[PDB]
């Protein structure tokens, strides 16, 4: 849990490698075909 | 890429977004 939540899915595959979650969850975003502006513009009502 | 205003982001910062067409204009 505390890697997963401060370096994402670097841990896994080598060194872990700090990034704040806000900028995690963008990340994500993207795999799914997402743009990043979408998470920014809802960070309030997402995390809710 | 350009999408809305400076005010819903948490975190934004000033910075300067260079132009490359921009040089070309004078000539
Ligand atoms: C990015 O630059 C803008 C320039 O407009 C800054 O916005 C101004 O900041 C001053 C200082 O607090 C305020 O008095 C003004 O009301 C703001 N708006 C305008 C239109 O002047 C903004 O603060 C800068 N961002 C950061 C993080 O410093």
């Amino acid at each position: 849990l505390a890697g997963t939540i401060t370096s994402g899915w670097t841990f896994g595959a080598g060194p872990a490698l700090q990034i704040p979650f806000p900028m995690q969850m963008a990340y994500r975003f993207n795999g799914i075909g997402v743009t990043q502006n979408v998470l920014y513009e809802n960070q309030k009502l997402i995390a809710n | 890429f350009v999408s809305g205003n400076c005010d819903v982001v948490i975190g934004i910062v000033n910075n300067t977004v260079y132009d490359p067409l921009q040089p070309e204009l004078d000539s």
